[PDB]
């Protein structure tokens, strides 16, 4: 049958022509790749075809070509360059004539050239591509179509095919794409065209960015592309103008003033939503970049070094007309106020608050004559967006000059928590809560405390949305409580503080807002369950029957969730319902490590029943199940040596846990809670080492494992053998032998995500050589015969370490567990290292540079490492 | 794309708290480890 119904039918309404399309096209494909390409070139090339079947043909063609998953269009590209030279350029000869034969806006065929290209680029087999678009463009005589589908194509291009393989010919296409974008162009069309393809080029042409004639003649066409009448080329030519600041900061300098600036603030002055969303966004991005900047220079200022790139203070020069305008246009809310929509009234809110930020004290005379002013409105407007803009200042300036303005306006904001304007006192919310945790004493004052307080409480029975804004105010309040009662109340625990008196009534209240049944809307149930780990988290000890109460409720709640694992009928309920396991789980956590020993005993039983279960209740969503073993490495963390009554009992547990080798999570908790137990269990471990020990060099072994486990893995090795003491020996020649291999593994420097994963690697490998040394070492007595199992190691050891000596990478945790490792190694041996490590003078540099690390454990492992040299020395 | 995740308190999702707990775990569990080791060797 015709091909050309095919593509009529794959786009016509009905369901069965559309799989019957897709199995014949996807059949035909892999059974006749190259033949079936040419046939579809064939007919899409020729301009008598329906335009829908021609757009039907290139999105298949795009579809096969291409897709959204790396890996499926990786190895599409590999079966594309295999297909035989003629086929392959037979389809070239039909693409690069399709364009201009089809009035549609968008170009189908230019999807079908960037796929192509994907592979042919790399392999570089279609070497004429690039020098025939530039002749199209610069071809006076082309159809506008033509024009425009070439440009389309171009854009394709650089956005899906990796960069580096277009290095190499940023000049021609930048030539090709100038010369198209020149104001002369009648169409607006190719502007528009020209602009998108430029925008999407910008991450190579820095081949060309280094002439400064080129630049000048590149950014004199968007300056005067940007006054286009077309309100999409206003945006476009912005939007690339954004770009071209984000990256090319260090030379904008020369043309902000007369070019750059003034038309940024026209461009914010629109009344249309994208054209003043733009500017804003373009210097959001200033004071971002500018950030950055401080950032490298505060780096380089304590390091002494001249700073490699310099800012030029924009934000400072350009709040004075940035200021009025911006505050105009946070006014521009809506009664129908929604959250799913970015909009300039918000978008004005976080490029305020940056602005903030990036000029730090400089922006506080520009604003407080507006709040102060607008306050009293009658129309909510205006009072909205003086509390607004007031939060959005907070952040910057120093608090104690901040302190005289929010004292006086705390009065008025408890009022504004009571106006009938909804978005008012939903704002409001905001401004509390963001105030107390940026301003922890102005908080707390016992003249507005109590009516503040009263109001919090209040407001969390109204509407679900101000109920959100004020749960993490109550959190706050209760830290910002806590660092004002350590200093006050004790030294270490409170024992009665200012938020006690009324605790007990908020705590309950928090318990009965999470059974509200608007609990989805704004993530109430999470907020106030959150809300509700702090306050736990953070009490007194006078608080102790009020937590003793809810650690009761809260069991009950569990004992809620045990009835209810078959309730399961959509898929977003299991979502809530592993949320809530999730919320109750961390909850534990906090409760377990807030009570008393003895309280502990009766609460042991039922949670270890409720943990078993709810392990084995989730027999899919591995997600649950890796907050339930850390949980349960808590209660062991509390509990104390008397965890043995369910070993037995969870041992088969546990295996499996370690029995996954799919997800890195469960086993990198996994090894923590190992080593947990035998942290606790001292040497009550030994008749389970071994049903642990022989699975996990399993682990070792195989590879297919996430990289980040391994050095996990091998931390667990050492803490053992502390706990048992000199019973290790039967395992001990099977880990230095993973041990010498994975200390081999080397790679080079080019990409910081392994340059940084070998630290904490070889980091785990230090600490792992401390605890078998250590755990051989015995309590108190002197070394045991089990030394001479790893003397002839210890060469290899200290040659590990030599490497790492001279490498300049480094890390302060690398350098900190070395020299308590050389202490371990000194007390191990002594006179025989001393022969060994005069013949490697790299760690004596590496011991030096620990008095140079700031870390206060690097010290005191330091000053371990060169008091037990000293002695060594001493010892003859 | 979007920058979303600075209007308010927008940017707090069951997913983001998860990884600022674990954090605080993990130091604890570091903090747990040198401390009893620390008492032991020296003070």
């Amino acid at each position: 049958m015709e091909l050309i119904t095919i593509l009529e039918k794959t786009v016509s309404p009905d369901r069965l022509e559309l799989e019957a399309a897709q199995k014949f096209l996807e059949r035909a494909a892999v059974e006749n790749l190259p033949t079936f390409l040419v046939e579809l070139s064939r007919v899409l090339a020729n301009p008598g075809n329906s335009q829908v079947a021609r757009v039907a043909a290139g999105l298949q063609i795009k579809n096969s070509l291409t897709s959204k998953d790396p890996d499926i269009k990786a190895q599409y590209q590999q079966r594309w360059l295999a297909i035989d030279a003629n086929a392959r350029r037979e389809v070239k000869n039909y693409v690069l004539h399709t364009l201009g034969t089809e009035t549609y806006r968008p170009s189908s065929a230019s999807q079908c050239v960037a796929g192509i290209a994907c592979a042919e680029i790399p392999v570089n087999q279609w070497p004429e591509l690039i020098p025939q678009l530039v002749a199209n463009v610069t071809n006076p005589n082309s159809t506008e179509h033509m024009k425009e589908s070439t440009l389309e194509a171009i854009g394709y291009i650089c956005q899906d095919i990796d960069p580096e393989q277009l290095q190499d010919k940023s000049n021609e296409i930048l030539t090709a794409i100038i010369q198209g974008m020149r104001k002369e162009e009648p169409s607006n069309n190719v502007k528009l065209a020209a602009t998108n393809a430029l925008l999407n080029s910008l991450e190579f042409t820095k081949a060309n960015f280094d002439k400064e004639s080129e630049r000048h003649f590149i950014m004199q066409v968007v300056c005067e592309a940007t006054q286009c009448p077309d309100t999409r080329v206003r945006v476009a030519a912005l939007q690339n103008l954004v770009k071209i600041m984000s990256l090319y900061y260090q030379y904008m300098e020369t043309y902000m003033g007369p070019a750059l600036f003034a038309i940024t603030i026209e461009a914010m002055k629109s009344d249309i939503d994208e054209v003043a969303l733009q500017g804003i966004e373009f210097w959001s991005n200033v004071c971002d970049e500018e950030m950055d900047l401080a950032i490298e220079a505060s780096e380089a200022a304590e390091q002494g070094r001249p700073p490699e790139h310099t800012s030029k203070f924009y934000a400072k020069g350009a709040l004075q007309y940035l200021v009025p305008i911006l505050t105009q246009t946070l006014t521009k809310q809506d009664e129908n106020d929604d959250d799913d929509d970015w909009n300039p009234c918000k978008a004005a809110g976080v490029c305020l608050m940056l602005l903030a930020t990036c000029c730090e004290d400089d922006i506080v005379p520009h604003v407080l004559p507006f709040i102060k002013e607008h306050i009293k409105n009658p129309d909510w407007r205006y009072r909205d967006a003086a509390v607004m803009a007031f939060g959005c200042i907070l952040e910057g300036p120093e608090p104690s000059q901040l302190k005289p303005l929010v004292i006086q306006a705390m009065p008025t904001l408890i009022e504004l928590m009571k106006d009938p304007s909804v978005v008012v006192r939903d704002t409001a919310a905001w401004t509390v809560g963001r105030i107390c945790e940026l301003l922890p004493e102005a908080a707390i004052n016992d003249v507005y405390l109590a009516p503040l307080l009263q109001c919090l409480i209040e407001g969390l029975s109204a509407e679900p949305r101000v109920a959100s804004n004020v749960c993490w105010a109550f959190s706050s309040l209760a830290e910002a409580a806590y660092e004002a009662a350590d200093v006050a109340d004790d030294q270490e625990e409170p024992a009665t503080y200012c938020l006690s008196s009324s605790f007990e009534l908020i705590v309950q209240k928090l318990l009965e807002t999470t059974d509200r049944p608007d609990g989805h809307q704004n993530n109430l149930r999470s907020s106030a369950y959150e809300s509700l780990m702090e306050i736990v988290k953070n009490s007194a000890k006078d608080c102790y029957p009020a937590v003793q109460k809810t650690t009761l409720v809260i069991m009950e709640r569990l004992q809620q969730v045990l009835q209810m694992e078959s309730h399961i009928q959509s898929t977003s309920d299991r979502i809530q319902f592993n949320d809530l396991q999730s919320l109750l789980c961390a909850t534990l956590q906090n409760v377990l490590r807030k009570v008393q020993h003895q309280d502990a005993l009766q609460i042991s039983d039922v949670v270890m029943a409720s943990l078993l279960r709810m392990f084995q209740s989730t027999a899919g969503s591995g997600g649950v199940q890796e907050d339930a073993l850390m949980a349960v490495s808590t209660l062991v963390e509390v509990l104390g040596g008397e965890f043995l009554k369910y070993m037995e009992a969870f041992k088969p547990f546990l295996g499996i846990g370690l029995k996954n080798y799919a997800e890195y999570q469960v086993c990198l908790a996994a090894v923590g809670l190992v080593g947990d137990l035998c942290r606790a269990l001292q040497s009550n471990i030994i008749p389970f080492c071994d049903e642990v020990m022989q699975l996990l060099l399993e682990n070792l072994g195989n590879e297919n494992v996430h990289r980040s486990v391994k050095p996990q893995i091998l931390s667990v090795f050492g803490d053992i053998a502390l706990a048992i003491g000199g019973e290790f020996k039967k395992y001990l020649e099977v880990v230095l032998n993973t041990l010498q291999q994975a200390s081999q593994a080397q790679v080079d420097k080019s990409d910081y995500d392994m340059v940084d994963y070998l630290n904490e690697l070889r980091e785990s490998c230090l600490e792992a050589y401390t605890g078998i040394v250590q755990g051989l070492k015995g309590d108190q007595e002197n070394v045991h015969p089990d030394v001479m199992l790893v003397q002839p190691r210890v060469e290899f050891i200290l040659s590990f370490i030599d490497h790492i000596a001279g490498d300049e990478d480094h890390t302060d945790g690398v350098v900190a567990c070395a020299a308590g490792l050389i202490g371990d190694l000194c007390t191990a041996f002594g006179k025989d290292v001393l022969k060994l490590v005069e013949a490697r003078p790299m760690i004596h540099e590496l011991l030096t540079e620990g008095r140079r690390s700031k870390t206060n454990k690097a010290k005191t492992l330091a000053r371990w490492a060169t008091k037990e040299l000293r002695k060594l020395k001493n010892q003859a | 794309a979007a920058r979303l995740h600075r209007f308010k308190n927008k940017g707090k999702d069951s997913t983001e708290m998860r990884r600022r707990r674990i954090e605080v775990n993990v130091e604890l569990r570091k903090a747990k480890k040198d401390d009893q080791m620390l008492k032991r060797r020296n003070v």
